[PDB]
RNA sequence: AUGAUGUCAUACUUAUCCUGUCCCUUUUUUUUCC
């Protein structure tokens, strides 16, 4: 129902809202933000400019990867913005 | 809310409970036992 | 996983999984600038001929299948 | 900021009212509520507070135990662990299971939070990893790996490989459950231990398993070989091994026998 | 170094608008590149050229002036060697050359 | 479910989902079970397709969102889970059915399994539809179609927006009304995912739009109006000069229609047409800021949602070409007026406003009448807001 | 066949009964017994779900490691009425464990398993690492022998047990330190 | 906290009432007849307090009595 | 000496949950008069 959408990721800066503010988005953890999220303007565009990640709230920061998936290496498939399995709106 | 059907493990603490406290106090019976009051562990032993 | 070349799953046979082994050494023998260069040495050729017979027996390797 | 404007005993008491507010049923007051206990634990120091936080009841799940259990972790890190960790150890003696799974995940939260510096604690808690990871109930392989896991990200690249690989031999029986969360669980084990020790270690636990008859254990020791061949796919060249060539096919690679 | 992980060979336009990187195998990728409005470099999102189960020999920069650029990849494809258990794919399989053209209306590359 | 089979489940349910005293929940669990059985039964589904989808598109249009993202969603796990010719095959006969309704949510159920299934796929079923030369209905029903992909998948029309416009040209110039509406209006659904990109793509759509921007009465004039609208950002400033002139004649006329419609589209396009670089500040602020806000501030639009947000949107832009203290000083008059609603429209207005261009531009006594006017509005307060606060 | 099949292996013995029946035994053969890689755990054919609490029930809760065990923090910790407790929060006293942040910092740095070749499984505790020339002590102390066991006295006499046959035991055929007298 | 006395107090309960019934290394309540697992001593009491749990010690009791 | 079938029951897991959210459902026989 919900899922990654996976297309290429761009240059585009990752924006999450109040609620998933100090979320890393994979590890689901708030520990040693490092490096910086990138997705695809297809996942991020228009109404999505300066949108959550997740729920679909307006972006007050920017999501920041743990280092435990840095030297795992996740951080660099597909853009990790979840769709659910409906339109992303 | 609390109401509901009557379950083995429920019904030998109750056995066990009655044994150890006696007939009159009901309240400190239903303490032990959840989902269950006073008058409900009563009446279901008499 | 799928669209990850080299996936393995539980039907996989021998000759996939070794051509595969294959196909990914060779790509490491591009990458390699030295272990190229010891290649080169040994068994005299250019760096170019190398390269090339190696991406000759990229499809190949191990020859037909079963 | 200040908090020496108020003396030590308000403080114990703000402690002991704090310990309930892990009631809520919102996640943000927990936040707020666990940094500031790290804060307190700042403004008076561990042993006191830990011990407060190992006196709690566990009585209720998650909704919150675990969060007491962060609390631990912090409180861990506010002033040094290198004191703290004896009392934690010992109180995993207790008979109580929830409360020993309980301190479990507090070595697993503490060496997420510590990271570089459980290059020593490593091997105190190895034996006790070695006592949980043995199962008496699966709470404690799940748990017990998750602490495998984040040591071993932790510990990355300072030679502390050997107890990880003895560590690695109690853990890998339990590769086999259809238990969701214990098999997510052995999966970022196993992957946080194949960064740390090297793809040829594991690679040589997952041989075997890649053909064997049944097809559980193929399906599994092909998960496995999966997880280890997309990371680091480069590095494994080496490490396959010679495997003869049969008729129709050549399976020998001459080209790392070529001897100047 | 990977089999389908691009950095391998590169590739770029005479006019420098758009870098192409590539792997040996399966990811063929572009990065436009365009001046800021103080002419210093700012380089674009990526594109997605992906062709299955083809091998690249080489890929070189093409020469058009001001217009879409096109790049010259050398390919190979295996899918016809591994489904001939005759082995006659092995022989009678000749590489393909391709023009990818990039087009940047479209912003998308079309072989 | 391997076990009982789709069929006797379908046939025990489809009646429950069908009930007229259906609840929400209700509802919404039967959706559940519909999908979770979804996930396992592949091959299965195949006779009870479109009896699955004449429930089940009803959602698609409804008020509550989130029933219709859970809409989107099983018709996608039941497209992909079927077959493409079975999806197709299955659908044909509802293009020309006689209620229009069908043929609509038809429209969004083509959009939601061309998303499952790609464009290049469904794509020669679409452009033999539009190319139908039977009765004009299917053409009306197929180029619906190309919008509510448009709508639906986006961005990501990209690569094969080049073959859906030489799909969809053909009826800008039919005969019959509709075809031509619809027609230019999925068209600006297009450019609107389109933006700015494939400008030549949309090339040979051109020339006619503006033609019929000359002779055109009533709703389809506004569609047009649409369209032109949100190509404009994506031309040349140059062409898109004289182009954009042009359009600025009609633009002022038409701002005084009663149809609400009008003023949503006029609106918008003021906009990106007055929101152009290329565009020069004086001939704004003379020919249009006082019909501006003669005809468009009204009591009228801030009781109404989209014309809200929209209107709120358009005065932030005009602020952020002709300036500040303009506009501000225009609208703060306004923050004294009687109603809350429009009240509260001036208000968030204004804090966009002296959020993007700073006050430092703002003079002396206009600044008394601003923190008058805020106070005076902040002692009023018959709901609880941020609006209000933040402002 | 899984009679031939075992003459195409070096260590055929790494055949076994299912073996025969894989997709690829040509190869399982020559991998199986690869230099230096592991076998498959065994608890799959046994029904069990790999683990049962029998002798999981004899075991010690837990054991320190020494350098914790001599730090001294074991005895500080070990009770209450609820009023109390009510109390401990109104009265509160501080500093019961009051350790020394000199000892905390000196045990773990100043003071402060198996190798490769190994694996667990579910039953194995302490016997592969008793054996025919291996004992422990207490049972040392009823034999009441100073640093053979007496007993392969008579293992001269009567031979080599038919039991263990591959057997040496010391001083016969086995030309012994400590405990252990034979292997 | 009220739920922790609870745990206590039905423990000791089932203690009075009470040869079988065991904790193991972990804190769980098992039948070493049965070998069953308790999540309350009560709840694995009833169990204790069960019929089935009857038979398996007179089928063990002629079983050793053989 | 733990197989299968049962809507008995209790523990337990996931820093999952509990506050986010309304924005393109606007669908009709073209039809706003110096
Ligand atoms: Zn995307
Ligand atoms: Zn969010
Ligand atoms: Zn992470
Ligand atoms: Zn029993």
């Amino acid at each position: 129902d919900l899922i990654f959408c996976r297309k290429q990721a761009g240059v585009a800066i990752g924006r999450l809202c109040e609620k998933c503010d100090g979320k890393c988005v994979i590890c689901d953890s708030y520990v040693r933000p490092c490096t910086l999220v990138r997705i695809c303007d297809e996942c991020n565009y228009g109404s999505y400019q300066g949108r959550c990640v997740i729920c679909g709230g307006p972006g007050v920061s920017d999501a920041y990867y743990c280092k435990e998936c840095t030297i795992q290496e996740k951080d660099r498939d597909g853009c990790p913005k979840i769709v659910n399995l409906g339109s992303s709106k | 809310i609390k109401g509901g059907v009557w379950r083995n493990t429920e019904d030998e603490i109750l056995k066990a409970a009655v044994m150890k406290y006696g007939k009159n106090q009901w309240s400190r019976i239903a303490s032990l036992l959840h989902r269950k009051s006073a008058k409900q562990c009563k009446a279901r032993w008499y | 996983q799928s669209k990850y070349i080299g996936t393995g799953h539980a039907d996989t046979t021998k000759w996939e999984w070794l051509v595969n082994q294959h196909r990914d050494s060779y790509c490491s023998y591009m990458g390699h600038f030295d272990l190229l260069n010891y290649f080169a040495i040994a068994e005299n050729e250019s760096k170019a001929r190398v390269r090339f017979n190696l991406m000759e027996k990229m499809l190949q390797p191990c020859g037909p299948p079963a | 900021r200040g908090a020496e404007y108020v003396s030590a005993r308000e403080w114990m008491r703000i402690c002991f009212e704090l310990l309930e507010l892990l009631k809520a049923h919102k996640k943000a007051i927990r936040r707020a509520t666990v940094n500031t206990f790290g804060y307190i634990a700042k403004a008076i120091g561990p042993h006191d507070v830990l011990a407060t936080l190992l006196n709690n009841l566990k009585v209720q799940e998650r909704q919150n135990r675990v969060c007491t259990t962060v609390a631990i972790a912090i409180v861990a890190e506010t002033c040094s662990p290198f004191t703290v960790l004896p009392a934690l150890m010992n109180e995993y003696r207790v008979p109580e299971l929830n409360v020993q799974n309980g301190v479990l995940k507090s070595l697993s939260f503490l060496f997420e939070y510590i990271g570089e510096m459980g290059k020593d604690y490593i091997y105190a808690v190895t034996p006790l990893l070695e006592d949980a990871l043995m199962d008496r109930d699966l709470v404690h392989r799940q748990t017990a790996s998750a602490v495998v896991q984040h040591m071993s990200l932790g510990v990355y690249g300072f030679g502390c490989e050997d107890s990880l690989n003895h560590l690695l031999n109690y853990v890998w029986p339990n590769v086999f459950e259809t238990s969701p969360h214990v098999i997510q669980a052995v999966m970022g084990a196993l992957e946080g231990l194949r960064v740390a020790i090297g793809p040829c270690r594991m690679l040589q636990y997952c041989l075997q398993g890649l053909f064997h008859p049944a097809r559980k254990v193929r399906d599994v020791y092909w998960k496995i070989y999966n997880s280890i061949y997309i990371g680091s796919q480069d590095a494994l060249i080496a490490h396959y091994p010679r495997i003869y060539n049969d008729d129709k096919n050549t399976y020998i690679r001459y080209e790392l026998d070529y001897i100047l | 170094c990977r089999r389908i992980v691009p950095g391998q060979f590169l590739a770029v336009d005479p006019k420098g608008r758009a870098v192409m990187i590539s792997a040996i195998e399966k990811q063929k990728l572009v990065y436009i590149l365009n001046r800021d409005a103080a002419a210093r470099l700012t380089i674009s999102s990526p594109l997605e050229a992906h062709k299955a189960n083809t091998l690249v020999y080489h890929v070189v920069g093409v020469d058009v002036g001001f217009e879409n650029p096109m790049f010259a990849c050398l390919e190979m494809d295996y899918e016809e060697a591994d489904n001939d258990p005759t082995g006659e794919a092995a022989a009678n399989t000749q590489q393909t050359l391709t023009f990818y053209e990039l087009d940047l209306g479209l912003n998308h590359v079309v072989r | 479910a391997r076990e009982f089979g789709a069929g006797p489940l379908f046939n025990q349910i489809l009646p429950l989902l069908m009930s007229p005293t259906l609840e929400d929940q209700e509802r919404h669990l039967l959706v559940k079970v519909i999908d979770r059985i979804l996930y396992k039964l592949d091959d299965l589904v195949r006779p009870y397709v479109h009896k699955i989808l004449v429930v089940i598109e009803p959602l698609l249009i409804d008020e509550d969102y989130y029933a219709r993202v859970e809409g989107r969603e099983i018709i996608s796990n039941l497209a992909k889970a079927a077959g493409l010719a079975t999806m197709i095959s299955t659908m044909r006969p509802d293009i020309d059915n006689m209620d229009e309704y069908v043929r609509n949510t038809t429209a969004r159920a083509f959009a939601v399994v061309a998303s499952a299934l790609g464009i290049p796929s469904l794509l020669p079923f679409l452009k033999a539809v539009c190319k139908s030369k039977k009765s004009w209905q299917a053409r009306h029903t197929g180029i619906k179609i190309v919008q509510q992909i448009a709508i639906l998948m986006g961005c990501a029309i990209l690569p094969h927006l080049r073959s859906l416009v030489e799909i969809i040209e053909h009826g800008l110039v039919d005969e019959q009304q509709k075809v031509r509406t619809i027609s230019a209006l999925a068209i600006a659904a297009l450019a609107e995912a389109a933006t700015p990109y494939g400008i030549e793509s949309f090339d040979s759509v051109l020339k006619p739009l503006w033609k019929g921007i000359r002779q055109h009465r009533g709703k389809g004039l506004a569609a047009f109006l649409k369209a032109i609208g949100y190509l404009i950002p994506l031309m040349d400033a140059e062409y898109a000069n004289y182009y954009t002139r042009e359009v600025m004649l009609i633009l002022i006329r038409e701002f005084q229609s009663p149809d609400e419609e009008m003023k949503k589209i006029v609106l918008k396009v003021v906009k990106q047409c007055c929101g152009t670089d290329g565009v020069e500040a004086n001939y704004i602020k003379t020919e249009i800021l006082p019909p501006f806000f003669k005809h468009f501030w009204q009591h009228r639009m801030a009781l109404d949602r989209r014309n809200y947000r929209q209107l709120v949107d358009t005065t932030v832009e005009l602020a952020n070409k002709v300036g500040a203290a303009e506009i501000i000083s225009r609208i703060v008059d306004d923050l004294k007026d009687e109603a809350e609603q429009y009240r509260k429209m001036v208000m968030e207005t204004i804090e966009k406003i002296m959020g993007n261009l700073g006050a430092a531009d703002i003079d002396h006594k206009l600044e008394e009448q601003l923190i008058d006017g805020i106070l005076y509005a902040f002692q009023e307060q018959t709901t609880e807001d941020s609006v209000m606060l933040n402002g | 066949t899984v009679a031939e099949l075992k003459q195409l292996v070096a260590r055929p013995d790494v055949v076994e009964m299912h073996d025969v029946t894989a997709q690829d035994p040509k190869l399982l053969v020559h991998l199986k017994a690869t230099r230096n890689s592991v076998p498959v755990p065994r608890h799959w054919c046994f029904k069990r779900k790999y683990l049962q609490g029998k002798r999981g029930i004899e075991k010690p809760p837990f054991e320190l490691p020494d350098f914790i065990k001599r730090t001294g923090i074991q005895e500080m910790r070990e009770q209450k009425t609820m009023k109390s407790k009510m109390r401990e929060k109104v009265r509160p006293k501080m500093g019961k464990i009051d350790i020394d942040y000199q000892k905390l910092h000196d045990a773990f740095f100043k003071w402060q398993l198996t190798i490769h070749g190994d694996l667990y499984y579910e039953g194995k505790e302490f016997e592969t690492r008793k054996k025919p020339g291996d004992l422990s002590d207490e049972l040392r102390i009823s034999l009441g022998m100073p640093v053979p066991p007496p007993w392969l006295i008579a293992m001269q006499r009567y031979g080599p047990p038919p039991s263990y046959p591959n057997l040496k035991i010391p001083g016969l055929n086995s030309p012994l330190y400590g405990d252990v007298f034979g292997t | 906290s009220s739920s922790e006395s609870n745990r206590d107090r039905r423990e000791r309960l089932r203690q009075l009432a009470l040869p079988y019934f065991m904790k193991n290394h972990l804190g769980s309540y098992e039948c070493k007849l049965c070998l069953t697992l308790h999540n309350n001593e009560g709840s694995y009491l009833a169990h204790t307090q069960g019929k089935k749990h009857q038979t398996n010690l007179a089928r063990r009791a002629a079983k050793e009595a053989k």
